[PDB]
C-alpha cells in the first residue's frame, strides 16, 4: 500500500536473502584464509562476485523507492546506506580501470620485494624480511637503504598509479552528490534527521583540528624525549633543534614507536612486567588464553563464547602441509557464527591480541539481534574501539595478578608505572600526529587545495609541520610516498585510528567511573564490575541503530569526541615528561639543520 | 546448506489457529499487478532456509511438535495408561476394577 509498507516488505527481504549469501562469502573467504589452495581462490572470487551482483540488484530496486517519504529512523537508515551508487553511477570504462588500478595496486603491494643493488639472486618480502629490520636494526646506513629502495621501487610504480586514482575517484565522488572523496569518507560520521544529535561533514574536520590542538604539547615533550634519547642512540645524526630522521622510527612507515621502547626506556634498570615465561612455566595453550579471556569477560557480565565459537576457529597454527594467513582476523560470518583466526603464539602480545579479537566478537555478537544492514558500528571508531578498551584493561598488573600470571608479591612503584606509560605513548600517542597529517593531506589533495605536481613538496612540509619528521634526502615529485602504506594503497580509511584512540580512552573513563576505581587511569581494571559491563552492552547492543553522538552520551555522557581522557590517562607521565625536558628544548624546527 | 525446509514470509493477512498456507501466488506488496513474474514490489512469499550445522545455537533447526489436546461430545479413547497395583488376595482391601 503505503511506501513505508513496500520499503519494510523491500528491507526484509533484502535482510534474509543478503544474510544468507553473505554467509556463503564469508564463508568462502574464511576456507580461502584456513586453506590457500586454487579452487578456495575460485570460490572467493565467485561468491564475492555473487555478493556484489546482489548488492548492485539490490540498490537499483532501493533507489525506487524515495527517502522523503519514510518517517522511521531505522528504515531511513537502511534505505540510504542501500541507495549508495558506489562505482555503478561511473562509467563501465571508467569503472573497469578504477577496478584495474585497485587490484594491480593491491599485487604490487603484497608481492612487492626489494633488496640491495648488486646482490640480487634473492630477494625479501616486506612482511618478514624488512619489519625486522626496521624494527630491530640499530645501523644507520642499512635502515637509510631499506627506506629509500622501498620508496624508490613502490613510489615509481605507484605515481601514475595513484594520479588516475585521484581524479577517477574526485569522479565516482562529484557523480554521488560529494564534494570530493574525501567528502566520502568523511559522510561516515554524517549523521541527519535527529533534533540535537546532527552530525556534519564540516565538523569533523574542525573537531579533529581542535583535539588535535590539546594534543599537540603532549606530542611535543614526548618527541623531545625521544629526540634526546635517539641523539644518545646516535651520536651525530640528530640535530637538538631539529626534526627526527624518518628512518629511525622504528617501523617502515612511522605508523607506531613501539619499537623505540628498548632505546628510550626510562628505568632500563628496574624489571619489566613481561608475563610470557610465567606461562611458558605452566605451559599456558592457547585454548587457556582464550579460556581466561573468556572469563574477564563473563567476568565484566558480558555473554560468553558459543560452542560454535570453539568447535569451528583455527586458534593454533595448522602445520606444514596446510597453509593460513597469520594475521589475527575475527570474523562474523552471519547467522550467529562468530570464529577467530589467529596463530596464536605464548606471548604477551598475542595475549592481548587474543583480548582486542575476542573484543571484536562481543561486538559482533551484541548486534546480532538488529537488522543485517545495521549489522555494524556506530562508526568506523567504536568497533576498533571496544577491542582496545579490552587490551587495555587485559595489560594491567591487577589483571596478570588476578588471574594468577603475576607474582602477588610484585612490587608497584611509580617507575615502572612510568615506562609502561611511555610504552603506551610511544604505541597510541604517537600515531595520532602521523595519522592526522597523512588524513588532512588526503582530503586537500581530494579538494583540490594541493596541485598534482606540488604533493611532495607539501607532504614533507606537513610532515615536518605536523609530525615532526624530517625527510633523509629531498624527494621530487617521481616518488608516491605515502601509498607505501597499506591502508592507503588498498583504499582504506585512516581517520578510524584516530577516532578509535580518542574513543578508547573516553570509554576507559566511562567504564572505570562505572566501576567506582579511585586511582589513576592507567592502574584501573574493569575486571568484576557488572555495571561496567551494563552500560558497555547498553551501547553494544544497538550497533548501528542509533547515532553515534547518541551512543557516545549513552557511555560517556558528551555529545562529541573528546581528548581530555588521553590527557588524564597520561597525565603522571605527562609530569615526568615535563620534569625531564627542562634542559632540552621542546618543539622542533621545520628547517632542513639535521640532515637534508 | 539444507534448502528444503522453507517458510511464508509475506501474507496480506495474518493467519488463523490451525491454519496451513501452501499457496505459492507471488505477494503484492504494490498498488502494481504482479502479472506472476517476480519483479518489483512483488516477491516470492516462500523462503528456503539455509540449515548448516556450523551455525549458531540461535539459527540451528529445531524440530517442535506441537500436541494439541480436545475434548468433544464423542467418547474419549486417547487415555493415559492407567497403572495397575498387584493384586492382594484374601484381605479387606479397597478394589477398583475397570472403573
Ligand atoms: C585444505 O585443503 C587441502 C587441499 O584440498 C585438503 O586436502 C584439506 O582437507 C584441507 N583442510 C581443511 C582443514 O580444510
Ligand atoms: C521502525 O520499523 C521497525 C521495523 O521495521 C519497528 O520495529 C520500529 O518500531 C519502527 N519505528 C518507529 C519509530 O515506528
Ligand atoms: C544513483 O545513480 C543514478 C543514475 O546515475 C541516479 O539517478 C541516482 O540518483 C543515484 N543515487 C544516489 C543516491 O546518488
Ligand atoms: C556459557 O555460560 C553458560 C552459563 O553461564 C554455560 O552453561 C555454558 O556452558 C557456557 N558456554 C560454553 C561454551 O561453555
Ligand atoms: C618515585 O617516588 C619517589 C618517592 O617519592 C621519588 O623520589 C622518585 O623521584 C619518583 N620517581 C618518579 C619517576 O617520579
Ligand atoms: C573477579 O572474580 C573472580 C571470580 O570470582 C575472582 O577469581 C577474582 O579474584 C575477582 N577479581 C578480583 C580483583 O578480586
Amino acid at each position: 500500500s503505503t511506501i513505508e509498507e513496500q520499503a519494510k516488505t523491500f528491507l526484509d527481504k533484502f535482510n534474509h536473502e543478503a544474510e544468507d549469501l553473505f554467509y556463503q562469502s564469508s564463508l568462502a573467504s574464511w576456507n580461502y584464509n584456513t586453506n590457500i589452495t586454487e579452487e578456495n581462490v575460485q570460490n572467493m572470487n565467485n561468491a564475492g562476485d555473487k555478493w556484489s551482483a546482489f548488492l548492485k540488484e539490490q540498490s537499483t530496486l532501493a533507489q525506487m523507492y524515495p527517502l522523503q517519504e519514510i518517517q522511521n529512523l531505522t528504515v531511513k537508515l537502511q534505505l540510504q546506506a542501500l541507495q549508495q551508487n558506489g562505482s555503478s553511477v561511473l562509467s563501465e570504462d571508467k569503472s573497469k580501470r578504477l577496478n584495474t588500478i585497485l587490484n594491480t595496486m593491491s599485487t604490487i603491494y603484497s608481492t612487492g620485494k626489494v633488496c640491495n643493488p648488486d646482490n640480487p639472486q634473492e630477494c625479501l618480502l616486506l612482511e618478514p624480511g624488512l619489519n625486522e629490520i626496521m624494527a630491530n636494526s640499530l645501523d644507520y646506513n642499512e635502515r637509510l637503504w631499506a627506506w629509500e629502495s622501498w620508496r624508490s621501487e613502490v613510489g615509481k610504480q605507484l605515481r601514475p598509479l595513484y594520479e588516475e586514482y585521484v581524479v577517477l575517484k574526485n569522479e565516482m565522488a562529484r557523480a554521488n552528490h560529494y564534494e570530493d572523496y574525501g567528502d566520502y569518507w568523511r559522510g561516515d560520521y554524517e549523521v541527519n534527521g535527529v533534533d540535537g544529535y546532527d552530525y556534519s561533514r564540516g565538523q569533523l574536520i574542525e573537531d579533529v583540528e581542535h583535539t588535535f590542538e590539546e594534543i599537540k604539547p603532549l606530542y611535543e615533550h614526548l618527541h623531545a624525549y625521544v629526540r634526546a634519547k635517539l641523539m644518545n642512540a646516535y651520536p651525530s645524526y640528530i640535530s637538538p633543534i631539529g626534526c627526527l630522521p624518518a628512518h629511525l622510527l622504528g617501523d617502515m612507515w612511522g605508523r607506531f614507536w613501539t619499537n623505540l621502547y628498548s632505546l628510550t626506556v626510562p628505568f632500563g634498570q628496574k624489571p619489566n612486567i613481561d608475563v610470557t615465561d610465567a606461562m611458558v612455566d605452566q605451559a599456558w595453550d592457547a585454548q587457556r588464553i582464550f579460556k581466561e579471556a573468556e572469563k574477564f569477560f563473563v567476568s565484566v557480565g558480558l555473554p560468553n563464547m558459543t560452542q560454535g565459537f570453539w568447535e569451528n576457529s583455527m586458534l593454533t597454527d595448522p602445520g606444514n602441509v596446510q597453509k593460513a594467513v597469520c594475521h589475527p582476523t575475527a570474523w562474523d560470518l552471519g547467522k550467529g557464527d562468530f570464529r577467530i583466526l589467529m596463530c596464536t603464539k605464548v606471548t604477551m602480545d598475542d595475549f592481548l591480541t587474543a583480548h582486542h579479537e575476542m573484543g571484536h566478537i562481543q561486538y559482533d555478537m551484541a548486534y546480532a539481534a538488529q537488522p543485517f544492514l545495521l549489522r555494524n558500528g556506530a562508526n568506523e571508531g567504536f568497533h576498533e574501539a571496544v577491542g582496545e578498551i579490552m587490551s587495555l584493561s587485559a595489560a594491567t598488573p591487577k589483571h596478570l595478578k588476578s588471574i594468577g600470571l603475576l607474582s602477588p608479591d610484585f612490587q608497584e612503584d611509580n617507575e615502572t608505572e612510568i615506562n609502561f606509560l611511555l610504552k603506551q605513548a610511544l604505541t597510541i600517542v604517537g600515531t595520532l600526529p602521523f595519522t592526522y597529517m597523512l588524513e588532512k593531506w588526503r582530503w586537500m589533495v581530494f579538494k583540490g587545495e594541493i596541485p598534482k605536481d606540488q604533493w611532495m613538496k607539501k607532504w614533507w612540509e606537513m610532515k615536518r609541520e605536523i609530525v615532526g619528521v624530517v625527510e633523509p634526502v629531498p624527494h621530487d615529485e617521481t616518488y608516491c610516498d605515502p601509498a607505501s602504506l597499506f591502508h592507503v594503497s588498498n583504499d582504506y580509511s585512516f581517520i578510524r585510528y584516530y577516532t578509535r584512540t580518542l574513543y578508547q580512552f573516553q570509554f576507559q573513563e566511562a567504564l572505570c567511573q562505572a566501576a567506582k576505581h579511585e586511582g589513576p587511569l592507567h592502574k584501573c581494571d574493569i575486571s568484576n564490575s557488572t555495571e561496567a559491563g551494563q552500560k558497555l552492552f547498553n551501547m553494544l547492543r544497538l550497533g548501528k541503530s542509533e547515532p553515534w553522538t547518541l551512543a557516545l552520551e549513552n557511555v560517556v555522557g558528551a555529545k562529541n569526541m573528546n581528548v581530555r581522557p588521553l590527557l588524564n590517562y597520561f597525565e603522571p607521565l605527562f609530569t615526568w615528561l615535563k620534569d625531564q625536558n627542562k634542559n632540552s628544548f621542546v618543539g622542533w624546527s621545520t628547517d632542513w639543520s639535521p640532515y637534508a | 546448506g539444507n534448502y528444503n525446509y522453507l517458510y511464508r514470509l509475506f501474507r496480506k493477512s495474518n493467519l488463523k489457529p490451525f491454519e496451513r498456507d501452501i499457496s505459492t501466488e507471488i505477494y503484492q506488496a504494490g498498488s502494481t499487478p504482479c502479472n506472476g513474474v517476480e519483479g518489483f514490489n512483488c516477491y516470492f512469499p516462500l523462503q528456503s532456509y539455509g540449515f548448516q550445522p556450523t551455525y549458531g545455537v540461535g539459527y540451528q533447526p529445531y524440530r517442535v511438535v506441537v500436541l494439541s489436546f480436545e475434548l468433544l461430545h464423542a467418547p474419549a479413547t486417547v487415555c493415559g495408561p492407567k497403572k495397575s497395583t498387584n493384586l492382594v488376595k484374601n484381605k479387606c482391601v479397597n478394589f477398583n476394577f475397570n472403573g
